[PDB]
């Protein structure tokens, strides 16, 4: 089981309990009338990150495993930007990186304007 | 030789290879039996043995009787691809080889009332469990179980060809064996339950027993030379004190030592071995002996008729506990 | 009457489409899994993966297979699967499988009076199994097998384990070398990639490391080899060669363990807690030599110094081995 | 309908030349590639190559194949691959490759009204990687993957990355404990062979391998038994058995480290930067020791010389071996 | 003229059952064999097997076979073999085998106009040799191959080597490193097994191993490793330094060598030759060591009583040693 | 496309695939060229080396003859099972692959006058007998042998497709060699005969270089180091015993130490390289001093001025013998 923390501009998601069993994480954003959206997603160890083209050269994100946190730094931001934020895990094999479905543990939403 | 091939077009005219013969009106009985032509190694490591065979089947076929100036028709393998034939698989196999040099090892007769005899060349790979309690003097039977995988005893029932124990025959130069000593094997047959019905199981147990002389001269032998080697320090006089110094270091040194280098050769068992019990042991007489020493010495120049009677009675208190340790474990596990 | 279900048998194979799924076209096929595991041969942690050996059933319905006339099951022979549909099953985390074909393919076809069609494989399998050996060796790992439908997405086919908990057998028996199974799972769910949604079944095994090995292989030899390094505290200072010797011979000895332990694991750049637990032997080992290097260093002008300072670390030494054990042990445990 | 679909999979294949490529005769049949990675196994320097598993996907059009009436992408069994035409192919670096196959071949056939063909497979390939190991084991690697098409030439085929940058995907799942990547590149250009011109795609990822512990379990003992034998400066010079014992000892385990870690790194034949370390250190212990036998050849005769030249060794020698070290880690990072 | 070439091979096969031998229910077909032996590989004493590569051509006739009009031999397409009757000759003590298929299946053809076919492979199998290794690395081992029919009794078949004891060709230009083939030989027999008799035929060689490798390996380093052992006993007992460092480093040196050798040779249970040599060459350093100890610890009360010591071992070392050397090549030769 | 299906059934329409080209009215010739595309590793204790070539073989089959809006069919390498293809094999191959991922590596193409052009893929692991007595300083000529399994020189003969030198090509960025540099190739042709007859046979000969710098710096360097060692002893006074007793000791020892090392490495056999001499002669060397060194001391009691000039000319005498026999031995070995 892992427990998600979400904090915060910049937004930090520390995970406590099995990171090892879910080695991704990814962040997402849901609009008022939309879907959730995927943002982006790091690496626990790789520190590989994979971005969405809306947010690319714009948002950034870093892992540390001292407390177990992965932050996103927002910069350059637009009114198309306020929406209710997520952090969420990903198993091993879980599939595709831009799909909630595949995520399992889901963080406390975040609003943003 | 006309006549033969019109035979065998007839044989083969409207036969169907789906279906095993008797279906629906009797059970389909298929003797076996087993000629062993070479016992191959046994890995530890793996728990697994090879082993070569001549697998031979044997059963009756109405559909096939025929007539006509011969009476065992000894066919090219490929017709046994044309019928139908038992599908024996081996339950505890791992990864078999069925030998296709220079053509496939099969072969396939039939005799005018409808018996075929079908035969093949395998190499078995197959799981050996043992347990190594008493090792290195254990004993194992590594076992051999075949069956039909898709037919239920309703339908396929196997039997031993023969008496079972004359139904499994090792060839007299056909071992491979450098660890082990092949005694002897038992024949069984028996009833498997699974989530798809109940089968019948062929079962053959091969008894293994593990040659002592490499552990005797290896790891025995300098444990006991060591262990008498510390208690010869008891009859040397209290003076000679650096003669019994290294004396124990040296037998303490040699005895971690060889403990150390002991498990070398064996599986990653959660679990002491018999040989483990004895290396611990020798390593607790040898300390004892050397704290014995280190006492007498204590005392040398302060109580010496204390350390005297220390010595006299070490020196017979610890040959005659070391021999009655050694009766014990010997008794116990040379005659188990 | 053999004439009469051979009659049958061509029957249901007469333009039978085996490049279509059975209710092609309409609602999905529902096919059902049971797994009977025969044997879990070999755990490396140098390779990331186990061996496992299985029965594997799977269950489902082709109403263009029901017959009538004939109240039985019809086991045929296997090579009727060539011209049968069967599902598209595969191992995602499998690094290479194969079917036995001793004497024959161990492959079972069952056909029932209604269409229900039973299809049994025997499989030995290599499956990938990342460990995490950050408490080795008092670890705990989780090793999975993930089934998936490989072209099929979840708008023609879904995977159930058939009989709930009970799909999966054989666990209970299997018996480990360094390993023992805790606890089994049995989950399923859906996973989505580009090309669409697809059924997943998972079967994951919690296995709990067995740890008299490990006191028997690298714990008692560290002990041992430390004791004896203690043993030339006993020695008088003058013998230099015999207490040297015995300091070469634990410092080899101790490296040798070290080497051999580091062998049997993976190339991880991050410190274990046994890398840690050998670097303290090597500390306390290097620390004796250094106390003997330093007596015999003062003992020419201060033979009562050296004394006591040899008899002091006979105490001292014992006493905080003992500590650094208890911190080891309180800290994983 | 299945009969109808049945008839009109029948009608596709009815004529169909599986001899002849799609628009044979006339302008070049496109070709889009993508890769799904399902990890990298594990990268061998002694070997030189690395493991890699994938979903190899083609997208292509075949006109033959259009149907009409049914509005639904048909995913068929993958057996008909065996009767329809398919692209060549091959990957030129590979040493062995197989298409799993349990429970069947991995291979995925998905027909559009269109007449456009998706092909899939799961391969699992080990492809050669020269690595330059100049550098070892402060290294960087580039690894590549090469796929062209052995009989067609550009007149005939052409390939192209479905998506562009998005053609490959999964780069976040490769764990290698030893590695870790840092970039990844698509390539699309032209090979001349003497037998024409044939397109080539080109996956190459670069990678830089972790340092951590490993490096010091190495670089440090060296390092160590140099210091070691540098204390020999400060004993006095009329413990001619103490000194020379200390730089015969110096040297000798210098040799003796050298002998088995080379014993024990793997068996590359040319020589790395870590042997020309080695080889310093080895320099320095040897010119130690020839300082201490230039020292007791003339310290009877000229003692104040002999005290001025080993204070000034004193400060020299640990100088020129932080310039050794400054240069080196300056050369190789 | 390939028409009429065309009409007879046509007419040759049109009435051909392959499902039965010529003379099928008369005299049995007598089947000769020629070995061209290529290349020996690896006489491995691990895996107690050898490998051999070799052209294994058989002949026979087929009246079914017989042309006329046509005074040629005919060569024919590999694949022919596929529709024609062969001897069903299977390797008995063979343990893996497989036929050449770059670039095509190595397999030759060859029809004669009175029926005679000749059928060619090229084969390389591991064959198992069981060794005696009790006298390694001074040993003789003898290596066979056992060539037998598999369906057919000697009443449907006879086998015989063609060209008597000129069979087999190539045995003269076999080299081997570790090896020399001293010599070779033929047998043919019958062998009954409870399904009837069969016709065997044998090809034997004897390999006798070559000592130079060994001597220059095992043996010498060894020898003069005992020497250096024994040089400490002709330095005077004050210097400490020096005998230690000796002792210290011919011990480690020869455990090094011991294990070094002992980890390249299977786990069989007996004592061979060089196992003895190189315990007793331990057992003599060892105790060279323990002497040096023991005089050391007490050469400060008692200096006299040291060099006595000393002196005899000097003198009782190089004579036993001697002796134990004499009884091991006596005994061992 | 209905044009080209109807000219490709017309072709197969009567074609035996069993009957070489021309049989019975001349000689099949086959031109054969290679592309080597890697030259990979050689391995001396197996003595064999891998390559991985396009090999492309070029004949004419007049019964392949066909008119139509092309001029060149690009075939599926499928149609390549359908017709006659030569049987070529490799005289020393050990065990190739031709590769089969994702498809046949084959390529067929058929020109409009009946000229077929044939192209597969492969990887070939050949023997390569090496004489190894001037290691590491040797350079060896690795065949590459291939030709007609079945057909005779009176059936089938091979040609080179351009210039023999030029009908190999290597390509530039396709070494995987380590330790080896390919100096070039030659290329040619002859006849051998064996017990079934008389046969085409081309020959390719790679030429390699080994190089020493690791050598030079992993053995060479350390063991001129332990020699210079050595001859440092000379320099020490007389009175010194102990210091240079270690000096022999030590040096003997580092001697032993580096042979020991310098013979895991290499592969197994019954001669002598040039390694080993080198060895040889610096062992000789070690122990010669330490010899000296015991003249010396014996001398040193009872004659000192005598040990003083056999000291001293010994330190002159040695160096100068070191230096000359370094100079003969690579002078030697390297200008081979
Ligand atoms: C080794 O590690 C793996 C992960 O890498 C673990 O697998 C996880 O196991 C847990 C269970 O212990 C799984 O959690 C459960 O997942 C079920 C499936 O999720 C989907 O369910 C349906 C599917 O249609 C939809 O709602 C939706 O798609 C979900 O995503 C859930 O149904 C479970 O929820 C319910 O569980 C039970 C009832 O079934 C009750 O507790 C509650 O009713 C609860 O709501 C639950 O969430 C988890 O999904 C697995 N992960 C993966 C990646 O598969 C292994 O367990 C572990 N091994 C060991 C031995 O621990
Ligand atoms: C591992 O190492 C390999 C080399 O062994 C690297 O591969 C090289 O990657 C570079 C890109 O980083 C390649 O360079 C690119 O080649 C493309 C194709 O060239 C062909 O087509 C063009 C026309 O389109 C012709 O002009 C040319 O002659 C070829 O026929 C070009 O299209 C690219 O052009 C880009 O750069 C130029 C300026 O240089 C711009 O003007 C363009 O707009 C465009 O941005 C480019 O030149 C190179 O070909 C690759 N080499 C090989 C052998 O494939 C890997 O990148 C490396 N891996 C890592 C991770 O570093
Ligand atoms: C490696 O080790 C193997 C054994 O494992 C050796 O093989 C043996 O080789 C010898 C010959 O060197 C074989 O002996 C021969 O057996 C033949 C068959 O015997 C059967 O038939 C005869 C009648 O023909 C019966 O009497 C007999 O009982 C058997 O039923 C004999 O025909 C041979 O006799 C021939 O030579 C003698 C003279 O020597 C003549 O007098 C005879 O008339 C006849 O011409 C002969 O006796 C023996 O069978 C082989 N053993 C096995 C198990 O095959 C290898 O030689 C050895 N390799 C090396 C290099 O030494
Ligand atoms: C590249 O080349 C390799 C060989 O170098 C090929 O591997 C062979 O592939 C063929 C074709 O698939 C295999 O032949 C077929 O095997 C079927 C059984 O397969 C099982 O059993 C074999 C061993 O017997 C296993 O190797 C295999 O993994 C399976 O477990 C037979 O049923 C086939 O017979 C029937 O084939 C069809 C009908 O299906 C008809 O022609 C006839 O009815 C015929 O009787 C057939 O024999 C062969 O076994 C494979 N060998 C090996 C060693 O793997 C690759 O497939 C090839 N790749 C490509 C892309 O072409």
């Amino acid at each position: 089981q892992v427990q998600l923390v979400e904090s915060g501009l910049r937004l930090s998601c520390a995970a406590s309990g099995h990171t090892f069993n879910y080695p991704i994480m990814g962040w997402f954003r849901q609009a008022p009338g939309k879907e959730r959206e995927f943002v982006g997603a790091i690496s626990w160890s790789g520190g590989s990150t994979s971005y969405a083209d809306s947010v690319k050269d714009r948002f950034t994100i870093s892992r540390d495993n001292a407390k177990n946190t992965v932050y996103l730094e927002m910069n350059n931001l637009k009114p198309e930007d306020t929406a209710v934020y997520y952090c969420a895990a990903k198993g091993r094999y879980s599939g595709g990186l831009y799909y909630p479905t595949n995520y399992d543990y889901w963080g406390q939403g975040t609003q943003v304007t | 030789t006309t006549v033969f091939t019109r035979i065998l077009d007839r044989l083969l005219d409207g036969y169907d290879n789906r279906l095993r013969p008797g279906l629906g009106e009797r059970v389909t009985e298929v003797k076996t039996d087993i000629f062993v032509t070479s016992f191959g190694p046994v890995s530890d490591h793996d728990m697994e043995y090879t082993i070569d065979v001549f697998f031979r089947q044997s059963w009756k076929d109405e559909r096939l009787k025929f007539k006509g100036p011969m009476t065992v028709l000894r066919l090219n393998n490929l017709m046994a691809s044309k019928i139908w034939t038992p599908d024996t698989f081996f339950h505890n196999g791992k990864k078999s080889v069925a030998h296709n040099m220079t053509m496939p090892n099969k072969l396939l007769r039939i005799t005018e009332d409808g018996t075929l005899l079908y035969t093949m060349r395998l190499t078995v790979r197959a799981e050996c469990p043992m347990h190594l309690e008493d090792f290195p003097m254990d004993a194992h039977a590594c076992p051999l179980k075949f069956g039909s995988y898709a037919y239920t005893r309703a339908e396929v029932v196997y039997e031993w060809t023969r008496e079972p124990a004359r139904s499994v025959v090792v060839a007299e130069d056909g071992s491979r064996l450098n660890q082990y000593d092949l005694l002897g094997q038992t024949v069984d047959s028996g009833i498997v339950q699974s989530s798809t019905g109940e089968y019948v199981v062929m079962t053959t147990h091969f008894h293994l027993k593990r040659k002592i002389g490499y552990f005797v001269i290896q790891t025995y032998l300098p444990c006991i030379m060591t262990v008498i080697l510390s208690q010869v320090s008891f009859w040397l006089n209290r003076e000679s004190v650096p003669a019994r110094t290294v004396f124990g270091v040296t037998t303490v040194l040699t005895m971690t030592t060889l403990s150390i280098s002991a498990r070398n050769s064996l599986p990653k068992v959660a679990y002491a071995t018999a040989m483990d019990w004895f290396i611990a042991v020798c390593y607790a007489f040898v300390f004892s002996a050397l704290i014995e020493f280190a006492t007498v010495n204590y005392f040398t120049k302060s109580q010496p008729a204390r350390a005297a009677k220390i010595d006299r009675l070490s020196r017979i208190a610890f040959p005659l506990l070391f021999g009655i340790f050694n009766l014990v474990y010997w008794a116990t596990y040379l005659n188990r | 009457n053999m004439s009469f279900v051979k009659e049958t048998v061509d029957k249901l194979l007469k333009g039978y489409d085996i490049r279509l799924r059975p209710d092609f076209g309409g609602p999905p096929v529902c096919v059902g899994m049971n797994i009977d595991i025969a044997s879990i041969d070999m755990v490396s942690e140098v390779n990331m993966d186990y061996t496992l050996t299985m029965y594997f059933q799977q269950y489902w319905r082709d109403k263009r297979l029901a017959y009538s006339g004939i109240p039985l099951n019809l086991t045929l022979d296997n090579r009727v699967a060539d011209q049968l549909w069967v599902p598209d099953t595969y191992f995602l985390n499998d690094k290479k499988s194969f079917v036995h074909g001793v004497t024959v393919k161990n492959r079972m076809i069952r056909l029932h009076p209604d269409g229900t069609v039973l299809y049994g494989l025997r499989i030995t399998t290599t499956a990938a199994c990342m460990m995490d050996l950050r408490r080795y060796p008092l670890d705990e790992q989780n090793c999975t097998l993930e089934i998936e439908s490989y072209g099929y997405t979840t708008d023609d086919i879904e995977f159930y384990w058939r009989g709930g908990d009970k799909a999966v057998t054989g666990v209970e028996r299997i018996e480990l070398p360094q390993f023992s199974i805790v606890e089994h799972r049995l989950v399923s769910r859906n996973v989505v990639f580009a090309t669409g949604a697809y059924p997943r079944l998972s079967l994951s095994f919690r296995l709990k490391r067995n740890i008299g090995y490990f006191i028997l292989q690298t714990y008692m030899p560290s002990i041992l080899i430390t004791i004896l390094s203690w043993v030339s505290f006993w020695i008088n200072y003058d013998a230099s060669a015999a207490r040297v010797a015995l300091g070469i011979t634990t410092v080899l000895t101790m490296t040798t363990i070290n080497t051999h332990l580091r062998e049997t694991l993976p190339k991880i750049p991050y410190v274990k807690a046994i890398d840690m637990y050998l670097m303290g032997c090597f500390v306390f080992v290097f620390l004796a030599l250094l106390e003997y290097a330093f007596v015999n260093y003062i003992f020419f002008s201060q033979p009562a110094r050296a004394a006591a300072i040899d008899r002091w670390s006979r105490i001292v030494f014992p006493f905080t081995f003992s500590l650094f054990n208890l911190v080891y042990w309180l800290y994983y445990v």
